[PDB]
């Protein structure tokens, strides 16, 4: 059952009785049960590197082994939680305790047994019946918005010898049995799962579905799809927030996790203290995100296991979630102070630097975290697609992004919204850069673009192309001044103008731009887009003319279309529906157009 | 003949330590023999012995050392070294990078057990690559030709299109029997996909394999996924006789993998960290490649990196590049001007090529061509940066010449459509096209005869 | 050509960011000189 | 006089935009590349004296393990 | 006989080396030159040349041995090597025969056992200095110095040996002098006197291109000539790409006792030429900062003068038959027209800027773009299609007609 | 003279001792026979490179650059087998020879050497690569033992203000050749050109020799008032108004 502790050095316990541990196996150490993992096997002999602080550990003392690697404790009680790293409940730690510290050793198990959940056991199932791993063996009620799907864990199969009826039970009231080769698995609603290793399914799908945030400079210039991999430079100016929010308040995600990896202690609590606060509509009742999140909250003394651990946790939860066929988004904070987590182990390691003083292994560490998002076929039965979304935050230091976390980051992630604080100085929310910003995804998505929103593909073009032109223009107004460029030119800056003042620019401090639609999107960029193309079009229609059209003839004649253009943002979904905002924005339409007859 | 003794199996793990096993009480060690573990759940995982000594033997476990247990894990010792079974049958095919099936097929049936690593093909019997093969790409077969058996690399910085412009290859190559090896270390799936895709919809499938290791797949199989890749390929070139083109996916994941090991292993580091015996290694799979001595086969390799950090001196591409017979380089300063395919002819060279053009295989203008070509592009460059400093009043009217030329040769001779194939000979008649934009006596690399011949067509 | 070729020693990486400091004091003195006769010129044009 | 001014403000805004860029292409690129390789050479001293260090420290296990067999 | 590879073979003396080894390429010849006896490295990064010349001074040098190396080198060396060198021939005694008579070939490819490395090196050297006891003048390419370094480093790295840079051995100094040290010219051991030599080029493959390499620093310590390539010229495709700023031969004292004899013009030639390019590395780092226009008439003639010695001069193409090798004949004529161009250029300017009536590089360019054109034509002249009279008799033609476009200007 | 030859060739280890041999024979000449000998120790970093190869061999803990801890102390049991010393009329002067690597003033043989010598006399790559032969850069030259070497029956007495004068001139002349170099000719003022045509002119005069020119002391002097003439008195500073009197009026 138990080894014996043999030796310490800091975080480094020997144990002496362990002959049957096995490598990365989780133990407790010493009589006040410190967590630890086993770092190597040397006989009837382990060396554990202790997660918390060893001082006060004695030669001699009890080492039990668990029989598990790092792992979750997946199942009911998740939503609204918060955890630290290695998966330890912080509100129940407070709770149980009322202490304000982490006590160094805590034994509380991460879903709280003695609260009772309503269990429906899946109806179709009878004693004989035939079960294979991710099969939905019932459904816990314990959300209005999210009902958790209890599944069989991926590697059990066999023939259900029992099955609970509906009724009120615990995380450790046995919910299924089934047999396998002569043998009995006797189910919990709880189900552990290594953290480390990635839960398997029946195929890992192309991903091909926007993950909308409400904003249109991201849904529509750098679309991130359902199952994307994603990267923000996560630094002050930049307004993280304003992404992580927007999300929390009206993604297209049925569930979110967040991982602190490590944040500065103020900053955590900030995040801690907001998420209880905010609510979205549902069903249209308005409820709390803690019914749809979990938190994996780590500050930057947290033991350094737990910040190394941190996204895989989050990742493991967030596929628990996609195997119930949920759309799960997630966040890291900063995989920054993941990577300064990750360095730190490998130093305690004693293990050869690579680049900057990190590990050989952060490239694949990272790839194969990232790689654990997607779009999937669910393991079990019930034909259930699932996803997840990661949202990993950068920090490069000096903004310089060659430095090999952010490097490597930004080398996997098929998606960068580059939040800049230059933009966040001028208040253009929400901040981001779409320069430096990019989106792989636009290949897959043209698919549900081109079945639903079938002007959008010219529209995105245009828009990219008229930035970008407005760009090189602005070296020439530098030059020569805004009155020395051609009507063309002129024309081209004063629509990138109101691209960035009214379209890229969002007041999600406020009512009409809390979230932007995307057929409230669509429609801006499609008449923002049709006023340059008329207006373009005179232009060039009347070149080398006497009565030559011009933006100032514009202006002065239709400056209205102008005026109304911008009006467009402030039109809001709650008070008009889509079908009223669109009738509005195709008024401005054949305004705009009858004005253009006007003049040419 | 067969191994008739029967396999001893230790429980005798008297450590473990990173990704090893030490083994012990072993009955005479075989260095680099294979040794399949079973952990305690009855996983079964596999492992290479990278040391011995006396009764020890210390196995790397490819899957990971994750739940070894030193009382109840069982290594059983195969009593020889890892062999790759291949045949004809592994065309039209997929496999991870342990050489498993993945395509729900059956496990291969060997036509023979080719040893892994292979061998030295003899320097006396290695034929000179000469035949020139068209890729399709005029920045290719004009300024970088390939010959049939020769070993080229595409270096890119991250994100740039380089497996597109892999898979163009495959798509468009022919010469001026054939089949494709693919290999992939550390490929997202979202990559891995595309690959696999592409080759199904131009119904190249029956003259393919894929080995595929996947961004989460164990990482130590990075180092023997393009060996298994390099050991089809040698079945199929030499004793099947096939030119074969052997596609090998970011070598920066393999190169990964060796700076992985060696750090576990506390080997001696080279530049950056990766091992100092790199350049040993890198040769193994890049070597394999070539004409032989009374064979028709070839190995054609086209080898693909990621460049860290856009850096042409880090040691992946400095080594690959000391190795590789000439580097075809794909830049961000094309990509994000939207110039595809991205290929920068400047930095780039193709060894081979001085025998690979000329006579019987291209027009007698190209070696002359090529290099004026290059001094033109350069020129450009550099009376660029003179602009970017001096300003265009300061350039003289033949350096705007070079800044047109530049302009004309980036729209003309680099761009080119996904689908679109340009021959060598269009190149050329191209490539004539942009150098008749300077006076004749301007064209100080080429020949007066060539110039006689050309400079007025 | 590409680089100053100073040693690598942290002496040198002081030196360094010394130099580039000054460098970039110079870049935006001589910029602001280049504005002003810039706005100077630009009056005499239109007078 | 208005000429006179205009033509060697003319000149001297094309030295004084030379001199900046000259610094802007030139001198600050050779910094900030000499720095950047300081930066990687820096780090290669470091990972050459860990290597050496830990070897050391691995020989004075080895040293340690062969006298407990001694005392035996 | 066999002999222990570790230990030198003796001799009767160690001879200063006092006669150039001729090879195929213009700047290797007349501004770095390497010496029958002498140590040479070739430091440079991938894709420059190191082998296009290891193999050009074994194709065309006045060598009457060459033990070729292929250290750690791609196996297309040895099949290039293997192609070219049956059926490129020399002539002796108005027989024309096949360099592969002459060549040994000591492989051991990349991929091939890492140990090798070492034992082909002691045995390159071993073949040399045996065929040197012959009276031969030995040549002994090595394709990679640094990739016989990277085995000392990693048999030191399996028997865990303290490094000293890199991974290197601390030995690694001791290894490459105790290398070097075997060439020489010498009074070969025993009865008949002979006059023997080998002569040594270690194409050291730094990496990262970077020569603070040290395998470079070490070799640059223990070789007289430095051949250093640059990348810059060599994707310029600018070759040989050997960089002329930071190359050197420490030969040149010994050598001009040999050019007084047999080419008395050609020291003051060699000088000027180093001035001129010095003068143009002296010059651009003003120019880039502020334009041509800011320099003297003389000035850019050096600069011009300069570019025809870079694209004509020091450039050669060692494929193509005009200059797949370039007796010194040949270059020295070339030198000899592109220097009294600079000389005649300069006293026009330095003559007529003290009068109204003063010449400009632009006027000479205007009044001489012609001479500048057969200027750089000359490399063009191949000694298979034409004999040295009419090479040297079209050169002679190009120094009176400069002259007389010269005294047109005056 | 008394030549100990160790050739590149012969074994490393042999370098340990050759020094030590030749200090022992030069103290034996010097203190027991009253020799004024002069050692010259022809390349201290091949010495530098037997130790480091002894001490990698017996897995000793590395100093900065794998040499060996002791080196300071090794190279000072050489270096400090010098100078006079009571009752004898003999003496040992030292010139080291040393290969700085890769150019390195602060490379670990040329560093620990500048701490335990009396200064360097320090060969310069970019006098060299100009044909200045002997290439010796004065300016990262120094002897310790000049400002009492000279002086009033020892040598004319300007001495020691010629050549502090001479140094503070070529080291301004370097820094105005940068200024050419960073921001243009067309940067310097009239007295920055006054420098660096004196750089021009020192490098030609004063620094270049040939192999077997032999100056006195008086030529040398000569040739610095000579160089010194060049600036107006006033930018003189480092001399004494008195010394400018009698030796710049020439
Ligand atoms: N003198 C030359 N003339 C023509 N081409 C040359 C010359 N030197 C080098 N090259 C070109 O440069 C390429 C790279 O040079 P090589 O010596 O083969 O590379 P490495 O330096 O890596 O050994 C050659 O294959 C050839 O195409």
């Amino acid at each position: 059952t138990f080894g014996y502790v043999h030796g310490v050095s800091g975080p480094v316990v020997t144990a002496c009785d362990m002959a049957g541990a096995a490598m990365y196996e989780l133990v407790r150490v010493g009589h006040s049960e410190l967590v630890g993992e086993i770092i190597r096997l040397e006989g009837d002999m382990a060396t554990i590197q202790v997660y918390e602080e060893t001082s006060g550990v004695s030669v001699g003392d009890p080492v039990l082994r668990t029989g598990k690697p790092l792992s979750v404790e997946l199942g009911p009680g998740i939503m609204g939680a918060i955890f630290d790293g290695i998966q330890r409940p912080l509100s129940d730690i407070s709770s149980q305790t009322q202490s304000i510290y982490i006590p160094r050793g805590v034994n509380v198990s991460a879903l709280s047994r003695d609260i009772k959940w309503e269990f429906i056991p899946s109806k179709n199932l009878r004693v004989g019946s035939h079960i294979t791993g991710g099969d939905i063996y019932g459904i816990v009620n314990e959300n209005s918005l999210i009902k958790h799907k209890i599944m069989l864990p991926p590697r059990s199969r066999g023939s259900v010898t029992y099955i609970a009826p509906p009724g009120n039970y615990d995380a450790s009231d046995v919910v299924l049995e089934l047999e396998f080769e002569g043998v009995k698995e006797k189910l919990s609603m709880v189900q552990v799962w290594p953290v480390r290793q990635v839960r398997p399914v029946t195929e890992k799908l192309p991903a091909n579905h926007p993950l909308l945030t409400g904003q249109r400079v991201l849904d529509a210039l750098f679309p991130c799809v359902q199952g994307g991999t994603t990267a923000i430079p996560g630094a002050f100016g930049c307004g993280k927030t304003v992404i992580s929010q927007s999300l929390s308040k009206y993604s297209n995600s049925d569930v979110i996790i967040y991982v602190g990896c490590g944040e500065r202690g103020n900053e955590m609590s900030e995040v801690l203290r907001d998420f209880p606060e905010l609510t979205m509509e549902v069903d249209g009742k308005v409820e709390s995100i803690m019914k749809r999140t979990a938190l994996v909250a780590n500050t930057s003394n947290m033991p350094v296991a737990a910040r190394e651990a941190s996204i895989y946790t989050g990742i493991t939860l967030s596929e628990y979630f996609r195997d119930m066929g949920y759309h799960v988004s997630m966040m890291a904070d900063s995989t920054s102070r993941w990577a300064e987590a990750l360095r730190e182990i490998s130093g305690r390691l004693a293990e050869m630097p690579a680049d900057s003083g990190y590990p050989a292994y952060l490239g694949a560490r990272l790839a194969s975290f990232y790689e654990r998002a997607g779009r999937v076929k669910c393991l079990g039965n019930p034909e259930r697609e699932g996803s997840v979304s990661i949202v990993g935050a950068v920090s490069p230091p000096g903004g310089d992004f060659s430095d090999p976390v952010t490097s490597a980051t930004l080398g996997i992630v098929q998606v960068f919204w580059g939040l800049d604080k230059k933009l966040a100085q001028r208040k253009h929310f929400p901040s981001v850069n779409w320069l430096i910003s990019y989106s792989k995804y636009m290949r897959a998505l043209d698919e549900y673009y081109d079945k639903h929103f079938t002007e959008f593909v010219p529209l995105r073009t245009k828009a990219k192309e008229i930035l970008q032109e407005e760009e090189d223009l602005a070296e020439i107004v530098q030059l020569v001044g805004k009155a020395s460029l051609a009507e063309t030119d002129k024309i081209t800056l004063e629509v990138a103008k109101l691209i960035k003042d009214d379209f890229l620019q969002q007041n999600g401090y406020t009512p009409y731009d809390r979230f932007c639609p995307f057929y409230k999107t669509v429609g801006m960029l499609s008449n923002m887009i049709s006023f340059y193309d008329m207006a373009r079009r005179a232009v060039e229609t009347t070149a080398q003319s006497d009565n030559k059209i011009t933006w100032s003839i514009i202006r002065e004649h239709m400056g209205e279309i102008l005026y109304k253009l911008s009006s467009m943002k402030f039109k809001d979904p709650v008070k008009d529906g889509e079908a009223k905002i669109k009738a509005d924005y195709a008024q401005l339409l054949e305004d705009m157009q009858n004005a253009f007859r006007s003049l040419e | 003949n067969y191994l008739s003794q029967p396999r001893l199996t230790y429980k005798t793990v008297s450590g473990v330590n990173g990704p090893l096993v030490i083994l012990d009480h072993v009955k005479f060690p075989r260095y680099a023999e294979i040794v399949h573990l079973t952990l305690p759940d009855g996983t079964k995982r596999s492992g290479q012995v990278l040391e011995v000594s006396g009764s020890k033997a210390v196995v790397q476990v490819f899957e990971g050392t994750s739940g070894i247990d030193a009382k109840k894990t069982s290594c059983e010792f195969t009593g020889d070294i890892l062999r790759t079974p291949v045949s004809e049958d592994m065309l039209g095919r997929v496999f991870n990078g342990s050489g498993k099936p993945i395509d729900r097929g059956p496990v291969v049936l060997a036509e023979d057990f080719l040893d892994i690593m292979g061998q030295p093909i003899n320097p006396q019997c290695r034929i000179y690559p000469e035949e020139m093969i068209q890729t399709g790409i005029s920045a290719i077969d004009g300024m970088n030709s390939i010959a049939r058996g020769q070993k080229i690399p595409i270096f890119s910085a991250a994100g740039l299109p380089h497996n597109e412009i892999a898979a163009q290859i495959c798509r468009q190559a022919g010469l001026v029997n054939f089949a494709i090896v693919f290999a992939a270390m550390g490929v997202n799936m979202e990559t891995a996909r595309f690959f696999k895709s592409d080759f199904e919809e131009n119904g190249s499938m029956d003259n393919v394999c894929l080995f595929l290791n996947l961004a989460n797949d164990p990482t130590i199989e990075r180092i023997i996924t393009p060996r298994l890749a390099l050991t089809t390929a040698e079945f199929l070139a030499y004793q099947c006789e096939k030119h074969v083109l052997v596609i090998l996916t970011d070598m920066s994941s393999y190169a990964e993998a060796l700076r992985e090991v060696s750090a576990a292993r506390e080997e001696v580091p080279g530049r950056r960290g990766f091992p100092g015996y790199m350049y040993t290694d890198l040769a193994t799979i890049y070597e394999r490649a070539g004409r032989v001595e009374g064979r028709n086969g070839s190995i054609t390799q086209i080898p693909i990196l990621t460049m860290p950090n856009d850096d042409i001196t880090h040691p992946i591409p400095d080594l690959t590049g000391y190795i590789t017979e000439g580097q075809i380089y794909v830049d961000r300063q094309l990509h994000n001007r939207q110039i595809y395919p991205p290929i920068n002819v400047l930095p780039s060279l193709s060894r081979l090529m001085k025998s690979a053009i000329g006579e019987g295989m291209t027009r007698k203008d190209h070696a002359d061509v090529s290099n004026q070509l290059y001094a033109c592009y350069a020129i450009g460059k550099d009376v660029q940066a003179m602009k970017a400093v001096v300003g265009e009043e300061a350039l003289t009217s033949d350096d705007l010449l070079y800044l047109e030329f530049l302009q004309k040769f980036e729209k003309n001779f680099i761009t080119q459509g996904p689908y679109e194939n340009r021959t060598v000979y269009e190149t050329l008649d191209i490539g004539w096209q942009l150098l008749r934009i300077f006076p004749k006596e301007m064209l100080k690399r080429i020949p007066q005869s060539t110039l006689s011949e050309f400079y007025p067509r | 050509k590409d680089r100053i070729e100073i040693f690598p020693s942290r002496m040198a990486q002081t030196i360094m960011k010394a130099r580039l400091k000054g460098a970039q004091t110079g870049r935006n003195l001589l910029k602001k000189k280049s504005d002003a006769l810039t706005l100077r010129f630009r009056q005499i044009l239109k007078k | 006089s208005l000429q006179t001014s205009f033509v060697t403000l003319d000149e001297a805004i094309k030295i004084t935009n030379r001199r900046v860029n000259a610094i802007e292409h030139v001198i600050i690129p050779r910094i900030e590349r000499t720095l950047a390789y300081i930066i990687t050479e820096l780090d290669e001293r470091e990972r050459e004296e860990f290597y050496r260090l830990k070897k050391i420290q691995e020989k004075k296990k080895i040293i340690k393990e062969k006298s407990e067999k001694d005392l035996e």
